[PDB]
């Protein structure tokens, strides 16, 4: 990963012991101009012209600070998945395209061809190590 | 009949007469409600209980004042619901629930007097009930 | 859709619901007519 | 000594009552378990059960939880 | 006035023997 | 981390919710994982056996305490005017003023007073020396290990008991009625004619002698020939002074039919003739069904029969019971759910008869044991009566089957719900507007200086009730109360014998037996009408709607205690068939304090003679707030004041105690859970951020509660402080007065 | 169904269960649940119409 | 034989929480 | 009175007044007296709103009373 | 974790992933003539199970449901 921290002094909201023992999350993104944007834990900061890179603790600050870069006419946010041991992960727009937009490549996952209403009943099933959701 | 007695002879219930504490500007309401009151019964107490059994020597303790609020309150809901159905046959259906259409209301509250004809007429042949299939229902 | 959510398989008489229910109407009266002392 | 406990009672009820109210103040904006909650407004239920449940986190309930202590304080 | 006390040191050790039938119960359910 | 081994799920939780839900779900064996059919049922009737050793083991406790730190050989020469002791106090606590106080009943330490009234018990059954009470201790120990190797013994291979053995319920009608509940019926009345009767009487029988000793002098000539009457021939006199043989007799069997004068109880003869009878109709009732011979009936059989003699019907009453049969016995639930609402109107049952007809010798006029008993089991009737619905509800959620039903009579209730559920509103609704409105037109007029103004109405037709059992005092001269009808003299055969001496029970006025009713008695009963149709209304909605509703459809999909659907649709807060029972028990508990305030300050009146009290005050609720609970919480606050210490000081501690225990839970039903969250995350920041305590560290992440979680702690503290409350002024206010 | 008509609809886990509604389009495609529908009354959440089935459907009156 | 209930008594209030908790919260957390 | 009668609000959860409300709405269909205006149970932090404003109220209103007639005997 | 099921009434409003906190839930090109796009929930195991996609759906009952189940970090939302 590359990119410059935001600028601001510091603050009590941000990582925790889980980012050490367990995974931590960071988030990417390239502004044309410097402008002050609101942390997703408390107060507020600003943003170099290029590369800014924050760490945060949970993939649900990127995102929710993804909808405010958006405000700003940004879109080229990504997320990445850090483990202890180093390991990064390429995530959130997966693909070059956005999950709310259609691309080829993707395949539907737990779709159940039916309405809810045609779902069996619990009594149905029992003691199969099944539920009604499938 | 049970554990009382005639009021008019029960002497608890002449020891409160004499201080009736009249309610009203008048002065001698104290007096005229025990007078009033001497055809009930009272107990060792002295203060009356009806008998809603429905004996016609007693009947004015319920079944007068019963007969006496359901022709009021059918008034209501006839009315109710007449307006009410008057309403959906026109366009702006919930506006006029907000807004009353007086020019419908009051002739559907000039009738209600014969609530019970126009009940028994929707009963025996008409749209008093709704069938069960054509209602909305859970599964 | 498996099964209907309204009853159906009578007629307007109702024979059996009112043969069964007159019969508990007519002990109420008689519990009454003891009360009013008609027996 | 009645009153060097009494006293203390109406500063342990007052310190709990700006406790759910400035809590509320500051975490209007933003918290560890909602980072969006601005968006969803000052006065909003919840987020929904998830995360184990976000039931009266708004600023919206912790003024209502507040009032609560109100009358117990005074 | 009461009861002697040695019929209670009896009554102790005869609260033994449900004990360990009640630990062998509890722990064959576990299983 | 491997604690729940009952499900993984909760196990691979890094959370501490894994220890709360945990401890729940403990006892549900269908959520168990890898749980068969068979494990399933053989785990419940090893479990059963474990349940069955604790309350013997408890009913062993009653009796070696009193054995040990007890009076019962000096409360027998004197038990009207001696406090029964339940057992001895130890607290290092105590300070020598309380240890002053709690000595008493004649006791050289501190003690405390019994008000279970089992000292009432067993003395009218034939115990007189506290070594008898020994050997029940120590016989019922024993009897429970025999329940708890028998428990162990049906888990191991061999001998545990297949799923066709289970499923077998007309052999266990058979065995239950016939001998669980007449064989032992048929027992009892040996001992009341073998032990107690005699032991009235003052012949002391026991072990050593019941094999010699003689019950009738006749004999069991009179029976095996048939010529029973002989034992009900000389009967014992009113004047019979009980544990003596004056005025005694030698009758076994007989039909008074009233109450004993001096112990103002009933016949104890009676009590054996009553079980005689009923242990016969039990056996014949028994042998019904077609265990394994042939011979009898087949509940499958009737419940799918289409045909009558002649006309072809639906079924029995021309109602389809098709597929009830498998239901009941497929789905525990149902059963479950269905034999707690017997139980829990039986335990009603027993209550509004114990304070009306007292079996027990004495129990009349020792009045805190009457109230305590009372109020026990009308408040376990309601467990058991709640408690059957939530489970009807599980059993529409996990294992009603709609395919196997098909126009069973129990679809049909789910086809007209909405007429159940809406009649139910109305009939709520028309009870409060008026119960309330006449409460308050009656309170407001009073308030005004009018009382004459109140709405006063008579409760007619109960009289006639009454009056129909005698009961001169209305004047009726109704069927029972006019000597001239047909049931007061059995025309074909006057065989009234239970008549004279009933009569005089209830025309006494001294007894509980068919008290005076009043117009303040007719209010309360309306209250206690509003309580159980709306507590229905709740229960019924939540069984009906289990399986979904036009907010939820889906909702048996969830479970029974799910918390929500979401903020989506309007807000679904409580949509989950388990928060139907969580709003109905708030119902339950109040309904008994209409009860049991109505219960103990009708018999307040009676027990000091002021019966004119309750007749006027009754009626305007400043009296329920004035004359009953103000007046008498005097004794009971001070129970502890600064001058000194009573022996009333445990109850007004405890009357405090479960004042805060009940507004704890207030919190938890107020105060919802993303609050808390938040507020964890702050000391989880700061015990991580400290300089020395960051060293010590959890190992299961701390979390608030969950949302039906707290729900369900809320319910315990509403509850345990709704129970310990009334408690200590129950027995407070009338331990104070003694009557 | 034509459009313009009025419908019942026989759904379970629908709002308008049991309910007429006017069918306002139709998509002539292979799409499952094709027919559009508008009903006076509106849901929870007041979207007020939803596409459903043909089957669903009953003719409760003409166009 | 008053003497039980003052080794008895405090063996529940002491001896018996003690050691459940301290088994217990070593079950909880074991792997 | 009023005080317990806010912990209708407080304790309970629109999702069970709404479904008790679907059945009243049936026997209004039955009938033809069916609301225009279909009816819905309140919102969520109405329903904690409403509770709080009796809660106080009622509980204020106790001791507003009891103070006045204590007070103005002595 | 918690379980995301979507159903046949979906229409491709898109409205339920734009919805979505932590990006659980795709579209994907549906095959058939319904439509160009059907819901996916591809990255399940980052549901907080909030509801959120629920309320944004137009149907009159929904096409994803969201059936909650065993708890983990990331489903309780927690930063610690
Ligand atoms: C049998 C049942 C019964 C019940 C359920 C009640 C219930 C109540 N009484 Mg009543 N009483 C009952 C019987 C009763 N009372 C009285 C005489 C009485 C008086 C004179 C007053 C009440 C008050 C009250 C109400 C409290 C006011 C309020 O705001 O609500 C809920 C209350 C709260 C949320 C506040 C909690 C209660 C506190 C603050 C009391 C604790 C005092 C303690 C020393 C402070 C500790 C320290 C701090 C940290 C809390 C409460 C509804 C009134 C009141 O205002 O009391 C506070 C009041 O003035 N009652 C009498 C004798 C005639 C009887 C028999
Ligand atoms: C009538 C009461 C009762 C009964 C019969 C059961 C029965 C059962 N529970 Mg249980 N439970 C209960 C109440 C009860 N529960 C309550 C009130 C809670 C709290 C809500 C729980 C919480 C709970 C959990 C959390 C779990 C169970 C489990 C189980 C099952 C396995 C055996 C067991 O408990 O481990 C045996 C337990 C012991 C503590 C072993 C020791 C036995 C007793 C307690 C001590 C006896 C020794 C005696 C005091 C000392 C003197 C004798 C000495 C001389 C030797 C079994 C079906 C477990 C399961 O998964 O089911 C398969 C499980 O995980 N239960
Ligand atoms: C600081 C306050 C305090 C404390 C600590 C105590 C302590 C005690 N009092 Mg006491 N008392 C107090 C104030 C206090 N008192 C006051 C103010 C009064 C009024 C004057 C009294 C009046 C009083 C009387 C009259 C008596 C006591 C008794 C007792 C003893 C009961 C011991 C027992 O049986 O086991 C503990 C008791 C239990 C019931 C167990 C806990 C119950 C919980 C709720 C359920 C159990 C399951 C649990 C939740 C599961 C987790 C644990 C499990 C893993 C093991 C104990 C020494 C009794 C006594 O002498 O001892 C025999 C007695 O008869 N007290
Ligand atoms: C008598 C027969 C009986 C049987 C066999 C069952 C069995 C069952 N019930 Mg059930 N129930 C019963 C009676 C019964 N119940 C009654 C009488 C009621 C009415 C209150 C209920 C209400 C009820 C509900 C609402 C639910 C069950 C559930 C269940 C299942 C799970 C139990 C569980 O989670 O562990 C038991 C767990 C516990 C934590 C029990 C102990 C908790 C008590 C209340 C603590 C009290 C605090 C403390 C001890 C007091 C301190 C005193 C103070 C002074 C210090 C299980 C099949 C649940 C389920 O999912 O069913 C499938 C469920 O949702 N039942
Ligand atoms: C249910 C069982 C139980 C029992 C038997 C006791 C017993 C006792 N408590 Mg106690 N307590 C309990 C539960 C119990 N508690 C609970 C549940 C709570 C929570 C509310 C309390 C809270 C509590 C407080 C707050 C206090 C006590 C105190 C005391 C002691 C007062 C004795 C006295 O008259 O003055 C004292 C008389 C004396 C002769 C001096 C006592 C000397 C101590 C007890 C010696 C102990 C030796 C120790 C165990 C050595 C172990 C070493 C070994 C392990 C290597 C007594 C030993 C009081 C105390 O100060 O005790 C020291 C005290 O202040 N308790
Ligand atoms: C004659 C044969 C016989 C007898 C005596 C029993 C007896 C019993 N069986 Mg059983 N059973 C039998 C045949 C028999 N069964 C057969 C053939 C089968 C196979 C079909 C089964 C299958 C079976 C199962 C599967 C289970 C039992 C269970 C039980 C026990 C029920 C709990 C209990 O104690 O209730 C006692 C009940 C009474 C004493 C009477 C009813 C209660 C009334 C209300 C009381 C009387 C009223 C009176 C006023 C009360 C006053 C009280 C007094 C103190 C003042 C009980 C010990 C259950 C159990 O506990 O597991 C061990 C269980 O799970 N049995
Ligand atoms: C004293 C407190 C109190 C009161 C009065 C009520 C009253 C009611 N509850 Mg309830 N409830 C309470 C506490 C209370 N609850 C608590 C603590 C809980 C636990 C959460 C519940 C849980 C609960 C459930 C779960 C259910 C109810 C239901 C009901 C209704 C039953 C219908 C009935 O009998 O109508 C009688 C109604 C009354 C006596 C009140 C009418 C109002 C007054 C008398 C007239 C109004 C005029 C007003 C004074 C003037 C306006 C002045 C101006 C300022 C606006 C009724 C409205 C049930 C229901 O609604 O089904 C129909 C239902 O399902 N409640
Ligand atoms: C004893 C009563 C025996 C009922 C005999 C019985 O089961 O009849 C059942 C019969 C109903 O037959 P179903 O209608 O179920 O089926 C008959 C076919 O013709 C259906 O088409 O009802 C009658 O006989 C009508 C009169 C009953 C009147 C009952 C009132 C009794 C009051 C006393
Ligand atoms: C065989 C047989 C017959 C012989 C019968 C004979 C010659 C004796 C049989 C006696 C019997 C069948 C005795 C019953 C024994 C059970 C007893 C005695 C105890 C039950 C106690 C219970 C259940 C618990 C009681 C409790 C305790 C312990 C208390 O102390 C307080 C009360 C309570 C809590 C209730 C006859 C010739 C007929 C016919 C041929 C076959
Ligand atoms: C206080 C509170 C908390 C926080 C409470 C917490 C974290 C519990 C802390 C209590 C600790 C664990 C001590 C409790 C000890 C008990 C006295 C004994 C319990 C042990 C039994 C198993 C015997 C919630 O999480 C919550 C959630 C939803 C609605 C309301 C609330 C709520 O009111
Ligand atoms: C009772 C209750 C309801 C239901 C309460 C309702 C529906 C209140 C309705 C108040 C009035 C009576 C509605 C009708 C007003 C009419 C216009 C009055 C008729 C006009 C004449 C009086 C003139 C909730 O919706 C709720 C939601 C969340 C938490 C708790 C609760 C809760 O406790
Ligand atoms: S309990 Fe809280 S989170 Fe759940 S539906 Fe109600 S308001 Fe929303
Ligand atoms: S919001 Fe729901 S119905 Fe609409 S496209 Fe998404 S999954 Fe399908
Ligand atoms: S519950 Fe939350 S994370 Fe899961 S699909 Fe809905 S909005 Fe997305």
């Amino acid at each position: 990963l590359s990119g410059k921290t935001p600028l601001f002094a510091g603050s009590t909201g941000g990582l925790l012991t889980k980012a050490v023992e367990e995974e931590k999350y960071a988030i990417t993104w390239t502004s044309p101009k410097a402008q002050v944007f609101e942390l997703p834990t408390g107060g507020a900061a600003t943003m170099h012209e290029g590369e800014n890179l924050l760490y945060i603790a949970r993939k649900e600050y990127g995102i929710a600070l993804g909808g405010q870069l958006r405000k700003f006419k940004i879109t080229n946010y990504k997320i990445y998945r850090i483990l202890p041991s180093g390991e990064t992960t390429f995530i959130h727009p997966a693909d070059g395209v956005f999950p709310e937009k259609v691309n080829a490549g993707r395949e539907k996952v737990r779709f159940n061809a039916r309405s809810i209403g045609e779902n069996p009943n619990p009594s149905q099933v029992k003691f199969s190590g099944k539920a009604t959701y499938d | 009949g049970a554990d009382l007695t005639p009021c008019a002879e029960n002497p608890a219930f002449q020891a409160l007469a004499k201080n009736a504490r009249n309610t009203t500007a008048d002065p001698q309401s104290g007096q005229k409600r025990f007078e009033r009151y001497s055809q009930a019964l009272c107990g060792p107490e002295g203060y009356p209980h009806l008998i809603v059994d429905g004996r016609l020597d007693r009947a004015g303790d319920f079944l007068i004042p019963s007969i006496l609020f359901l022709y009021i309150a059918g008034w209501i809901g006839w009315v109710g619901r007449a307006y009410l159905q008057a309403i959906k046959k026109d366009s702006d259906t919930e506006q006029k629930e907000i807004q009353l259409d007086l020019g419908i209301a009051l002739p559907i509250i000039a009738t209600g007097f014969a609530w019970p004809a126009a009940a028994v007429k929707e009963l025996l042949s008409g749209e008093l009930t709704a069938k069960d299939s054509e209602i909305t229902v859970s599964p | 859709k498996i099964s209907p959510v309204a009853n159906t398989g009578a007629k307007p008489p109702y024979t059996f619901r009112t043969g069964w229910a007159l019969l508990l109407l007519a002990v109420n009266f008689l519990v009454a007519a003891y009360y009013f002392h008609i027996i | 000594t009645a009153d060097f406990l009494i006293h203390h009672i109406h500063a342990f009820t007052i310190h709990v009552t700006v406790l759910i109210l400035l809590k509320g103040v500051l975490f209007a904006r933003s918290s560890r378990l909602i980072p969006d909650k601005a968006n969803l407004g000052f006065r909003f239920p919840c987020d929904g059960p998830g995360r184990g449940g976000t039931c009266q986190v708004s600023g919206w309930d912790h003024v209502f939880l507040g009032l609560f202590w109100m009358y117990n304080s005074l | 006035s009461s009861i002697s006390d040695t019929q209670v040191y009896i009554a102790l050790v005869v609260a033994l023997i449900p004990g360990l039938l009640a630990w062998r119960l509890a722990t064959e359910l576990y299983k | 981390t491997k604690f729940p081994k009952f499900s993984q799920d909760l196990a691979q939780d890094p959370t501490t919710r894994r220890i709360w839900y945990a401890m729940a779900m403990g006892n549900d064996f269908e959520s168990h994982d890898g749980m068969t059919e068979e494990n399933l049922y053989q785990k419940i009737f090893a479990t059963h056996f474990g349940h069955l050793a604790i309350i013997f083991l408890w009913a062993s406790s009653l009796l070696f305490h009193v054995a040990w730190q007890g009076n019962f050989e000096q409360w027998i020469k004197d038990p009207l005017h001696v406090r029964p002791i339940a057992h001895a106090i130890w607290d290092p606590h105590f300070g020598k003023p309380a240890i002053e106080a709690f000595t008493q009943a004649g006791a050289n330490g501190p003690v405390n007073i019994a008000y279970s009234g089992v000292y009432h018990w067993w003395y009218t059954i034939g115990m007189r020396t506290n070594t008898e009470l020994y050997t029940g201790s120590v016989f019922l120990l024993l009897f429970a290990s025999l329940f708890l190797f028998a428990g162990w013994l049906h888990l191991q291979p061999k001998f545990r008991p297949s799923l066709a053995w289970f499923k077998s319920a007309e052999s266990r009608l058979n065995h239950h009625l016939a001998g669980l509940f007449g064989v032992s019926s048929l027992a009892w009345a040996g001992h009341l004619i073998h032990v107690a009767i005699p032991e009235s009487r003052g012949q002391h029988v026991g072990w050593d002698n019941f094999l010699s000793t003689a019950p009738h002098p006749a004999g069991l000539q009179p029976f095996f020939t048939g010529n029973w009457g002989v034992y009900a021939q000389n009967p014992d006199t009113a004047g019979h002074i009980f544990s003596t043989s004056q005025g005694a007799g030698t009758a076994i069997l007989t039909f008074l039919g009233g109450f004993h004068p001096q112990t103002e109880s009933l016949w104890l003869t009676d009590m054996a003739h009553h079980h005689l009878a009923i242990a016969v109709l039990f056996i014949v009732a028994g042998h019904m069904y077609r265990t394994n011979f042939g011979i009898g009936h087949s509940i499958k059989e009737m419940m799918n029969a289409k045909t009558f003699f002649g006309k072809p019907v639906e079924g029995p009453f021309n109602m389809p019971h098709q597929g009830i049969y498998d239901t009941y016995n497929n789905s525990l639930h149902f059963q479950l759910g269905w034999h707690l609402a017997c139980l829990g109107v039986v335990t009603s049952w027993v209550a509004q008869h114990m304070y009306s007809l007292p079996s027990y010798a004495f129990i009349a006029k020792d009045y805190t044991t009457q109230a305590a008993l009372y109020t026990h089991h009308q408040y376990i009737a309601i467990f058991l009566m709640v408690g059957a619905f939530a489970h009807g509800a599980i059993f529409l959620v996990r294992d009603y089957d709609p395919e196997q039903n098909k126009g069973n009579v129990l679809e049909r209730v789910l086809q007209h719900k909405e007429a159940i559920i809406s009649h139910l509103s109305w009939v709520s609704l028309f009870l409060g507007f008026h119960t309330l409105g006449l409460y308050v037109h009656n309170d407001v007029v009073v308030a005004f200086g009018t009382p004459e103004k109140q709405i006063l109405i008579e409760p007619v037709f109960a009289q006639f009730i009454q009056a129909a059992h005698g009961k001169v005092l209305y004047g009726l001269d109704t069927l029972l109360s006019n000597p001239d009808s047909v049931a007061y003299t059995a025309y074909p055969n006057y065989a009234n014998v239970w008549l004279p001496g009933w009569l005089d029970a209830i025309n006494s006025g001294t007894n509980s037996l068919f008290l005076t009713i009043g117009p303040g008695d007719f209010l309360v009963h309306h209250a206690i009408a509003l309580g159980l149709h709306t507590t229905t209304l709740i229960l019924v909605k939540g069984a009906l709607d289990a399986r979904g509703s036009k907010l939820m459809p889906d909702k048996k999909d969830f479970g029974y205690a799910f918390p929500c659907d979401g903020p989506g649709r309007g807000g679904t807060c409580d949509i989950s068939a388990w928060d139907s029972f969580y709003l109905s028990l708030f119902w339950a508990l109040n309904t008994v304090g209409w009860v049991t305030f109505y219960w103990h300050w009708k018999h307040l009146g009676i027990w000091q003679g002021n019966v004119a009290q309750f007749n006027e005050n009754s009626t305007y609720l400043m009296g329920w707030f004035r004359d009953y609970l103000w007046a008498n919480s005097a004794q009971l606050i001070n129970g502890y004041n600064p001058y000194g210490v009573n022996n009333l000081s445990v109850w007004a501690w405890m009357f405090l105690f479960g004042h805060l225990v009940w507004a704890t839970g207030f919190m938890f039903l107020i105060s919802w859970r993303g609050y808390w969250q938040e507020l964890i995350e702050t000391l989880v920041w700061a015990h991580e951020r400290t300089p020395i305590a960051n060293l010590v560290r959890w190992k299961d992440k701390p979390v608030a509660l969950s949302i039906v979680q707290a729900r369900v702690v809320g319910l315990a503290h509403f509850t345990v402080g709704y129970v310990l409350t009334y408690a200590a002024f129950l027995i407070a206010s009338t331990a104070g007065k003694f009557g | 169904v034509q459009r313009g008509s009025k419908v019942r609809i026989l759904r379970p886990e629908s709002y308008w269960f049991q309910d007429v509604g006017t069918v306002a389009s139709v998509d002539q495609s292979g799409i499952k649940y094709p027919v559009i529908v508008r009903f006076d009354k509106v849901n929870y959440a007041g979207i007020n119409t939803n596409n459903f089935a043909v089957d669903e459907l009953i003719e409760v009156e003409a166009p | 034989a008053s003497f039980l209930s003052s080794i008895f008594v405090p063996v529940i209030g002491w001896v018996v929480p003690i050691a459940t908790f301290s088994f217990l919260f070593l079950y909880i957390e074991r792997e | 009175f009023v005080w317990a009668f806010s912990l209708m609000f407080l304790f309970s959860g629109r999702g069970y007044w709404q479904e008790l409300i679907e059945s009243i709405v049936w026997a209004h269909n039955k009938l033809k007296v069916a609301p225009a205006i279909q009816p819905r149970a309140l919102s969520i932090t109405q329903g904690r709103a409403v509770g709080v404003a009796h809660y106080l109220l009622g509980g204020i209103a106790t001791t507003w009373a009891f103070f006045h007639a204590h007070i103005l005997s002595v | 974790s918690h379980t995301v099921k979507i159903y046949d009434t979906c229409i491709g409003c898109t409205q339920c992933v734009r919805a979505c906190p932590t990006d659980v839930l795709e579209m994907v090109p549906w095959d058939g003539c319904k439509a160009a796009q059907v819901a996916s929930s591809p990255r399940t195991e980052d549901c907080v199970g909030c509801k959120r996609c629920e309320t944004a759906c137009p149907t009159d009952f929904l096409s994803i449901r969201v059936y909650l189940g065993a708890e983990t970090t990331r489903s309780m939302g927690l930063a610690y």
